[PDB]
RNA sequence: GAUGAUUCAUAAUAACUUUUCGAAUCGCAUGGCCUUGUGCUGGCGAUGGUUCAUUCAAAUUUCUGCCCUAUCAACUUUCGAUGGUAGGAUAGUGGCCUACCAUGGUUUCAACGGGUCGGGUCCGGAGAGGGAGCCUGAGAAACGGCUACCACAUCCAAGGAAGGCAGCAGGCGCGCAAAUUACCCAAUCCUAAUUCAGGGAGGUAGUGACAAUAAAUAACGAUACAGGGCCCAUUCGGGUCUUGUAAUUGGAAUGAGUACAAUGUAAAUACCUUAACGAGGAACAAUUGGAGGGCAAGUCUGGUGCCAG
RNA sequence: AUACAGUGAAACUGCGAAUGGCUCAUUAAAUCAGUUAUCGUUUAUUUGAUAGUUACAUGGUAUAACUGUGGUAA
């Protein structure tokens, strides 16, 4: 008989009493032999934990089977503890895959079987569903994983190093774990590690404000119905102050004012919502609606709206009616509820779509208000009151700043309602906050006040440094405020963010790390950063490495994309290089910091400017400079961006050339994709002239397709992003071809000509021109019709509209802000000026 | 049965009582005595190649 | 040729067949010849195969056969009844079923209806989720299998998966009570590519005042000490003589038992036999029932002391 | 034992599993007891009889067991 450390039993017993979670790592092949011994440490610590246990795993369990009929054939064909544990205990055995099926449920605990496997999201994904008092156990049975641990500890510096993938998370991930307080790295013997943060734990002393704050708060409302009935469900301070808020904006009646409610996954939103929304029908509120991107969502907001319908004494069948829908896409999910009580009050769901029928909405609750496209919520906008619910860090959410560019957009009385309280375990449980870290999941930008004591550095002082990965991941003190600082910038600017990404800058070689530091004269705050990815035959190699361990990593899109469209092998030759992304911080966007670093980024990779591996088995600088680290040879730039004049404008102004436009749009943004290159100087050149032209003609005809919501002014501008593709070719080689006589006469019969001239006479009406028009700019646009007949942007915009975007006249009126009749009159002006330049040809 | 002994596991009073190449790792890294922090607190990060070693954020 | 009796047996002719069958098999031995080639010719079995008969059976089928009955006189014909013809099917006869035709068939000698497991441990008869349809086999409408269905119910990672014995024992049915979920195929039989494999067929053992048979729990002396003991009789009384011990004491006999064994048995228990130990309170301590006494500084109750209950 | 020769897991073939055991709800010539026929039938097996009408040996038109690669919670 062994007695076991008591470290053990305190940091265990400590956690149940905090009803905070704790962390154990095993090390060993018995390891799973202690997992049975650990939970019993939880039960007679607690009887009233959860009982269930998360199980997930990569592909193989370890030397059992989950199927019990089996497990007493293999027997056939006395027990030990394990098995005794995996008959009586409820496990729910998960494939790191399929996370997503975990989101919603709650465990007593989550084993994870891999270490080599794991990855941000399903980290993330695993951990907030473990309870209050709950325990985290991560199995470090592999050998090599244990070499790694035995070189970290020897020194913090040398990195052990097998024979692409740096796997760089895997061991920050363990340094971080030694900063944890609630951490314990054991052996299979029980043997505290004393790597772990969890050194000096003692057992506290036998036994929350909050609930006092809860509490209190409850019985001070119960005589004010319907509030008291309603703040009763609630289940932490702020639910019921954002509640609160919401009657607090049910009682204003104000139509222009919008309540933002902003929180974490697992707060409880959708109750507050739920329940927000049932003290409206009691207040008197007639039409309510309610629009989410599927209906299917808003199932937890309609049963907590019953909830409250039940604390308000409604009765289902008499007060109110549950209408469900009939299309088999939404699975039965509630659309309608329509209440008698009073007067007739209407609960309905619409499509973020049809914002048209909000015009008699008295108010509209937007629930995950991050996965509608930002056109769409601004329309439903209207002048009512507007309740919006927006996730971050949940499901795919969007990035923060998203969220606060939706707010200085709001700068329409808004409010802002924050939940910071989880419901599920006691605040402030130290795994999130050591989730928090090692993701830098909630990293805030902060204004710098030294930049404006000394003022914005105007952009050519600013110089571009490349950065050390090896260095930024060491989890140095230094290393990772400066981590925190460049997330910051990351997760801002962009659109959509996901957690995994941390693993795709880190651990894949091919990914570069640029930042436009501002000039030299504390640890530097980034201003720019820039993060490169090679794609080109210089991937080849690694690809190859990858089809030999039979697991093929990653992609490269664009020698893929182009291939496809256009099927050139020289491009799948040909090295280049893609920017990911373009971070700038956006107080201090339009400044051309931007534009700034992609020049230098172009001067780099043109070589105008011309080991830092850590040990494998004192740190190198943490940044490099231009000139220190030789580059690659490179072709080209690629970027990836969705189809925004903002950044399109960008992107022009830096001499990029589009080559492909996504027909079908993105669904999460509701975007169409591109693919927009360059060509770096003294490296050939035509072939993107081909392509640029192709491009426009493919583009032309796909205006109407699925472009026509595109607005002509957008369109106008590619084309001529894409006609200045050819202008960078000095080469007389490739040229326009002007229309011989035959051609004209095949196009349009006699009959046709004389009826144009007829308008250029004002002798025939305009709908006897329908027919001839696409044909006439898709001649125009096609530079068919020559030097001879130019137009300006407005009227091309027009001319491209109509013709290719196929929308009638009054329709371009309003997108160009000019009254009908003056459209009919420049339209007229157009047409006079090719029935003049077919007559010459005549 | 929380008084007897189940599997291999008996607790008495506030006391758990239980029945029970790496292996020259572990109980090296058992006798650690300076923990991670304490390590990195000694170490400064050349932020530039030739600028000074910076030890601690302020 | 055969029978009481044949379109029976058997033979022949002409064709017919999605039509057969008439050893492309195995073990053991290696003889007799010669024309020395491993040339010819060969011994005993096994497993196969057509038809007939025999045996194992099955299926229909003839006549006879103890209840009260008319307060049960009509019963079939009301989806074949009685019969004939032809056809289908069956292993075949056959209203067994189909197409046409005839109007019949039982019955006051009791039809029809009503009331009340068989015969002699043996021979027979019947049945094992509900119902319907199929499956192989000589023998089944199989306690086996399959399809769809109606219910029950088990698991799941929720995508599916699969499930049906009072035979042997052991249980539930009360809140009140009863033999072991034992051992073996050694016997007698039964199935197989068979001496040898198996059989909860069976056998062996375990429990018990349901019943039935036999008998232990003591047998034999010596001494001492006293004079009453017993029978009949309502009555008074009468009649008879070796008795009593609530006394002491002696040496023999052996069973339950405990057991060296052997025997017994598939093995084992038991039975029988048999070394050693094994009795005076022979405490090695069977019961059940019935008829009477008597005793207190004791207690209760009615009275005409000292009584009565 | 230079075809193998021994026994022999597994698998393919052959035979059997309609025997035996158990309970009595039903039905008054219904089975049943005796009795008769099958010239009106089928019958594994047993037993006895019984077939003169490329060949110094054909094919996979063949695969099991077996080797090896996998999926599934099963």
């Amino acid at each position: 008989k062994k007695a076991i450390d008591s470290r053990i039993p305190s940091l265990i017993r400590n956690g149940v009493q905090t009803k905070q979670r704790s962390i154990f790592v095993i090390v060993g092949d018995r390891a799973r032999n202690q997992l049975p011994n650990l939970h019993y440490l939880m039960m007679s610590a607690d009887l009233k934990m959860n009982k269930s246990v998360l199980w997930a795993y990569k592909k193989k369990l370890l030397g059992f089977t989950s199927h019990r009929k089996k497990r007493e054939n293999k027997i056939k064909k006395e027990m030990d503890p394990f098995e005794s544990f995996i008959s009586n205990q409820n496990i729910r055995y998960v494939y790191y895959k399929e996370s997503e099926k975990i989101l919603g449920n709650t465990y007593g605990m989550c084993i994870l079987q891999d270490f080599e496997a794991l990855t941000p999201n399903l980290l993330a994904r695993t951990i907030e569903t473990v309870e209050g008092g709950g325990i985290v156990v991560i199995l470090l049975k592999s050998m090599s994983s244990l070499k790694q641990l035995y070189t970290m500890t020897m020194d913090v510096h040398a990195r052990y190093r097998t024979e692409d993938v740096v796997a760089r998370f895997n061991e920050r991930f363990i340094l971080s774990l030694g900063s944890n307080p609630n951490c314990l790295v054991v052996d299979d013997e029980l043997n505290v590690l004393p790597l772990s943060g969890a050194k000096n734990v003692k057992p506290l002393p036998p036994k929350p404000p909050k609930q006092l704050e809860l509490q209190e708060l409850k019985e001070s409302l119960e005589d004010v119905q319907p509030a008291g009935s309603l703040v009763s469900l609630s289940k932490t301070v702020n639910q019921a102050h954002a509640i609160l808020s919401f009657i607090d904006a049910i009682s204003e009646k104000t139509l222009n004012f919008t309540v933002a409610l902003t929180a974490g996954r697992g707060r409880g939103k959708s109750a507050a919502l739920g329940i927000s929304i049932a003290a409206a029908v009691s207040h008197g509120y007639s039409n309510i609606f309610v629009t989410s991107p599927s209906p299917e969502n808003l199932k937890t907001l309609f049963e907590f709206i019953f909830k409250g319908f039940d604390a308000l004494g409604y009765q289902e069948h008499i007060d109110y009616d549950i209408i469900q829908s009939t299309n088999p896409d939404f699975n039965k999910a509630i659309v309608r509820v329509d209440i008698k009580r009073d007067h007739r009050q209407t609960i309905q769901y619409i499509v973020p779509q049809d914002h048209q029928v909000l015009g008699q909405a008295e108010l509209v609750v937007i629930d995950e208000a991050a996965a509608i496209p930002l056109p769409i919520v601004k329309n439903l906008l209207g002048p009512y009151l507007v309740f919006m619910a927006s996730t971050i860090n949940g499901y795919e959410g969007t990035g923060r700043s998203l969220s606060l560019k939706l707010i200085q957009q709001l700068r329409r009385q808004l409010r802002e309602i924050s939940l910071d309280e989880p419901i599920r375990y006691a605040p402030g449980d130290p795994i999130e906050k050591w989730l928090n870290k090692l993701l830098c999941l909630d990293v805030t930008l902060i204004k710098n006040p030294r930049f404006a004591t000394r003022g914005t550095p105007h952009p050519s002082q600013c110089n571009l440094f490349v950065v050390n990965r090896d260095t930024l991941f060491s989890y140095h003190p230094v290393s990772e405020n400066f981590l925190e600082k460049m997330m910051a910038l990351y997760v801002s600017s962009h659109y959509k963010n996901s957690p995994n990404d941390l693993q795709l800058m880190s651990d894949a070689p091919a990914h570069k790390l640029f930042v436009l530091l501002p000039p030299i004269d504390r640890i530097p705050d980034p201003l720019c950063v820039i993060q490169i990815a090679l794609e080109g035959e210089i991937s080849k190699e690694s690809v190859r490495n990858s089809l030999s361990r039979g697991q093929r990593a990653g992609g490269d899109l664009i020698p893929w994309l182009i291939s496809q469209q256009f099927q050139d092998e020289e491009f799948a030759s040909l090295s280049g290089a893609r920017i990911v992304r373009i971070a700038t911080n956006p107080e201090y966007a339009s400044m051309g910091y931007g534009s700034r670093a992609i020049e230098l980024l172009r001067d780099y990779f043109e070589g105008k400017f011309t080991d830092y591996s850590i040990k494998r088995v004192t740190l190198p600088p943490l940044l490099l400079k231009l000139s220190e680290q030789p580059p690659h040879y490179l072709h080209y730039l690629g970027v990836s961006y969705g189809l925004t004049q903002s950044l399109h404008k960008f992107w022009k102004n830096n001499s990029f050339v589009p080559v492909y436009l996504r027909q079908t749009a993105n669904d999460l943004t509701g975007e169409h994709t591109c693919v927009m290159l360059n060509v770096l100087e003294g490296r050939e050149s035509n072939w993107l002239v081909e392509f640029a032209k192709d491009f426009r003609k493919r583009f032309l005809s796909l205006l109407s397709y699925d472009f026509h919501k595109f607005t002509a002014v957008q369109a106008l501008s590619v084309i001529e992003s894409s006609k200045k593709a050819q202008d960078l070719s000095d080469d007389e080689k490739h040229d326009n071809k002007e229309l011989t006589r035959t051609h004209l006469d095949d196009i349009f019969s006699p009959f046709d000509l004389k009826r144009l001239d007829s308008y250029s006479n004002n002798l025939l009406d305009y709908h006897v021109i329908g027919d001839m028009i696409p044909m006439l700019a898709l001649l125009y646009f096609g530079d068919k019709m020559g030097d001879s007949v130019k137009l300006s942007s407005v009227q091309s915009a027009i001319l491209l509209a109509i013709g290719l975007q196929r929308k009638n006249i009054d329709t371009i009126a309003k997108e160009l802000n000019l009254p009908s009749n003056q459209t009919i009159a420049m339209f007229a002006k157009i047409m006079r000026k090719m029935s003049q330049y077919f007559r010459q040809l005549l | 049965a929380p008084m007897s002994d189940v599997g291999g596991v008996l607790m008495d009073k506030d006391a758990v009582y239980i029945d029970i190449e790496g292996e020259k790792l572990m109980t090296g890294l058992q006798s650690v005595e300076q923990s991670i922090a304490e390590k990195f607190d000694g170490v400064g990060l050349q932020l530039f190649s030739n600028g000074t070693e910076l030890h601690e954020v302020a």
